[PDB]
RNA sequence: CGGCGGCCAUAGCGGGGGGGCCACACCCGGUCUCAUUUCGAACCCGGAAGUUAAGCCCCCCAGCGAUCCCGGUUGUACUGCCCUCCGAGAGGGGGCGGGAAGCCGGGGACGCCGCCGGCCACUAUC
RNA sequence: CUCAGGCGGGUCAGGAAUCCGCCGUAGAGUGCAAGGGCAAAAGCCGGCCUGACUGGACCCGUAACAGAGGCGGGUCCAGC
RNA sequence: CAGGAUGGCCUCCCCGGAGGUAGGCGGUGGGGUAGAGCACUGAUUGGAGGUGCAGGGGGCGAAAGCCCCCGGCCUCCUGUC
């Protein structure tokens, strides 16, 4: 169908109506799920740290399989959580490198979005690259309302019902405004 | 197989669970719904049970078939809906016998006088429906004849009898 | 608990999301009063509270709303030297409680040095109380005097931006701290007296 | 005994409705019980460490004094006079 | 408004309004005391310019849930007590003393209460 | 700091580890039978640490009431 | 184990000494057996409507190919206890 246009008007209306109620981007967590480590050592980690500009974190193993995660207590994957300008800067160079125009039926159901394209790492010369060359990615954006912060801390914990809650419509256009293109179909 | 002489009443405590018997043989009745749907008929005729019992798996199938055979030949299966409501759960217990001698008793006194599962039986309480059939008024008279024939094959007796619910 | 009769009892305070039962059970055992210190962004509260199974009774309260009025103190009320001189006011009313025992209920908060709960505690001891702690957790002199903050406050000014002296951010806009002055603290700290002048 | 040491005639006796399950109000753990006071002793299975033999359930004694955190209650189990040490969790006031 | 409790869903869900909300939130600076095996998000130092919109407080609506009651089923199901009372030796029934759940219909119930401060106040607005 | 599990989105051969949100009063986990207990925990994580300590009682089980050794635990206080 | 010992228990004597509570009622405590049920832990009988899927049959064949289908594997208002 179509999706962008109602979303955009709502978010614009809401800002005018109360300009410290508008939705925001809480974090962008860039991850490689399938792993570069389990049976090898991730040199993709070095590539990720330059790309984010922040320290990445190792990921302990669980369960027993035969692929990845064969024993427990071994690192498997790498992610970095970006917030603020550090996220926005990532998004513009990385989304542009890969494809745009992906369905809002292939994004999350809560106003959230995951991008799914694999291949190409920005920043030459690092993408030739020994030992791991260009690896795959998944980029998640968690969007939330401003008032939730109240819940997160230890004081005045409240789960905010629909009277100020994050609605699926607004979060997608807010991300798109920053850098992004979403297709109409969805 | 013994006769029905303890398989004809409730007298042993409810001990169903296959996690304390560890499995027991399935029902000798292989079919439970027969005929057509229950909305294609107006009226409802039951055979009604008046006495608590345990009725064996063997008696449920004999009773059920004997009704169904007559119903099939005369009426055809274009008409009637016939259901046997109950399901056997009740687990059965027997001391094992081969009537030995010498060192063998069978028996026993004790040296495990305890049960074994030979079957399942259905506990029919007062005011339950042993059989429930749907028919029109036309096809009343076949169902009543089948129903007399069941009533003998019941381990005791009925005294609420061939009962018009009426469903009307 | 949730909907219909299911596992676990509801509780007014689980829903409120306050208190730490574990800590609380431990605290109460001594039979000594709780000084319930709670923190906020621009208020800090201490109250000497006893427990009774019927409702608690509060013997004396003191607020940062009782230090702003009537003691010539402007300050901010979220800052560390407001907590210190709050310890002093509940240090003059703890000599009117007639017992000098005053132990910390922090509700649900972590213990790290340079905190409000330490800052008030720190003011209470000097006020003349005697309490159970082992020291390793008190702020330094620069926090109490109001000097760390003084170095930050001159740096930043509000509705301006510059490169060293009017740079954007909080700096304290008050009639007797326009740039945050440890002179102000020294006057008010001299006001010490149990008659509340 | 051959099937007794702390459990026998229990499961269902220590079981409760889901509404009476969840660790109980804090007030009762804190609750003080005086000496010269008559107390009902009721098994609370939410707290393992310090819990009566099921035989003791529903007995009524007089608090003879205290050891530590627990109290020492004199009770009559049958004819015999016995003293049982238990936490405030497993006492309720009579009236 | 706040803070500390008691009974611990009669204070659950949903939706509606206002704020008599510096002080409590969002919000903004993070140099410094300090939280992150990644990010001031979390924890903590600092501030309030902006937003009442949550939250939070107050008021209200029961459709859902939970609490309690009335009537119907029902004094029925079930039961303590006794019998040369009945049946072929099982046993049952009557009297007598008691009397449940599930369900249907009809309702109260969207808190109450205790202590202490506080913009405003000297009171209860809330 | 709060869970199996489910739901949708990413990654992979589905899937798992792993990621993002939403649902989720306990079905998870607690070495091992069974049962009971438990969600700001006894479950999960990080750090520190080695009290699985010495001594002497108290109490109950053992062995209900009601005699009955040895043994076990819980609960105290003293010392470290 | 067709046996002893020690209690409970029986009797006789002696000592201390004012209540005792088998009975019945109310108040304050404990509880899942009769009964009853679908609200869990739970075993399972049966037909619908989903076609959500592992697959044994067919089709535009590219024999369950994108797409629907039929043993069926498991949801859902229901169905025995």
């Amino acid at each position: 169908m179509a999706v962008e246009i109602p979303n955009k008007e709502q978010i614009l209306a809401d800002w005018e109506a109360h300009p410290m109620r508008r939705p925001r981007i809480e974090k962008v967590t860039i991850n490689i799920g399938v792993g570069e480590s389990g049976e090898r050592l991730t040199k993709a980690e070095i590539m990720l740290q330059q790309l984010t500009g922040q320290k990445p974190i190792r990921r302990k193993a669980k369960k027993t399989n035969r692929d990845f995660g064969i024993r427990r207590g071994e690192p498997i994957a790498v992610k970095v959580t970006l917030r603020g300008p550090k996220a926005y800067e990532l998004l513009k160079r990385l989304l542009a490198a890969v494809d745009n125009r992906l369905k809002a039926s292939s994004f999350d159901e809560h106003g959230n979005v995951c991008f799914g394209i694999e291949e190409h790492i920005n920043i030459p010369g690092v993408e030739y690259d020994p030992e791991i060359g260009i690896f795959g990615m998944d980029v998640c954006v968690t969007l939330e309302r401003p008032g939730f912060r109240v819940a997160r801390r230890k004081r005045k914990r409240a789960k905010i019902p629909t009277r100020h809650k994050l609605t699926k419509e607004e979060g997608m256009v807010y991300m798109m405004e920053e850098f992004g293109v979403e297709i109409v179909e969805g | 197989l013994r006769p029905a002489k303890i398989d004809r009443y409730v007298d042993k405590p409810a001990y169903t669970r296959r996690e304390y018997i560890r499995g027991a043989p399935g029902p000798k009745i292989t079919i439970f719904d027969m005929g057509n749907p229950a909305g294609d008929f107006e009226f409802e005729v039951s055979l009604h049970t008046a006495e608590p019992v345990q009725i064996r798996q063997n008696a449920l199938e004999a009773a059920r078939q004997q009704v169904n055979r007559y119903l099939q030949k005369n009426v055809g299966r274009s008409n009637y809906h016939f259901k046997i409501r109950v399901y056997p759960f009740q687990v059965l217990r027997e001391n094992p016998m081969a009537t030995g001698r010498k060192a063998d008793r069978y028996g026993n006194g004790m040296r495990r006088p305890f049960g074994k599962p030979i079957g399942l039986a259905a506990r029919l309480k007062k005011d339950q429906k042993i059989l429930s059939i749907r028919v029109n008024r036309q096809h009343l008279k076949f169902a009543i004849e089948g129903a007399r024939r069941a009533a003998m094959k019941f381990p005791c007796k009925c005294y609420y009898r061939i009962y018009d619910k009426e469903g009307n | 608990m949730a909907h219909g009769p299911r596992y676990r009892v509801p509780f007014r305070r689980r829903r409120e999301g306050k208190t730490n039962y574990r800590k609380r059970l431990k605290l109460l055992k001594s039979g000594k009063p709780r000084l319930v210190v709670r923190k906020s962004l621009n208020h800090h509260i201490a109250q000497i509270i006893v427990y009774d199974p019927k409702g608690d009774r509060t013997l004396v309260s003191a607020h940062t709303r009782e230090l702003i009025r009537d003691f010539g103190w402007k300050g901010h009320c979220g800052n560390t030297p407001s907590a210190y001189l709050l310890g002093l006011l509940i240090g003059y009313k703890a000599k009117q409680a007639g017992i000098e025992e005053a132990i910390l209920d922090i509700g649900l908060h972590p213990p790290v040095r340079g905190s409000s709960v330490f800052a008030v505690l720190k003011g209470a001891v000097d006020a003349g109380l005697n309490v159970p702690h082992s020291p390793e957790i008190f702020p330094d002199e620069y926090r109490i005097r109001g000097e760390h903050i003084a170095e930050y406050a001159k740096m930043l000014k509000e509705q301006d931006e510059e490169k060293f002296r009017r740079q954007f951010g909080g700096y304290l806009v008050k009639g007797l701290d326009p740039e945050k002055l440890p002179e102000h603290f020294e006057e008010v700290k001299a006001r010490i007296i149990e008659k509340f002048e | 005994q051959k099937a007794h040491s702390f459990r026998r005639k229990t499961r269902k006796k220590l079981s409760k409705h889901p509404r009476r399950r969840g660790l109980p109000p804090l007030t009762r753990f804190l609750q003080e019980f005086e000496v010269g006071q008559r107390v009902h002793i009721v098994i609370e299975p939410s707290y393992h460490k310090g819990m009566p033999d099921p035989r003791f359930h529903g007995r009524t004694g007089t608090v003879v004094g205290k050891r530590g955190e627990a109290y020492i209650v004199e009770i009559k189990d049958g004819s015999k006079v016995k003293t049982l040490f238990i936490h405030p969790v497993h006492l309720r006031p009579q009236k």
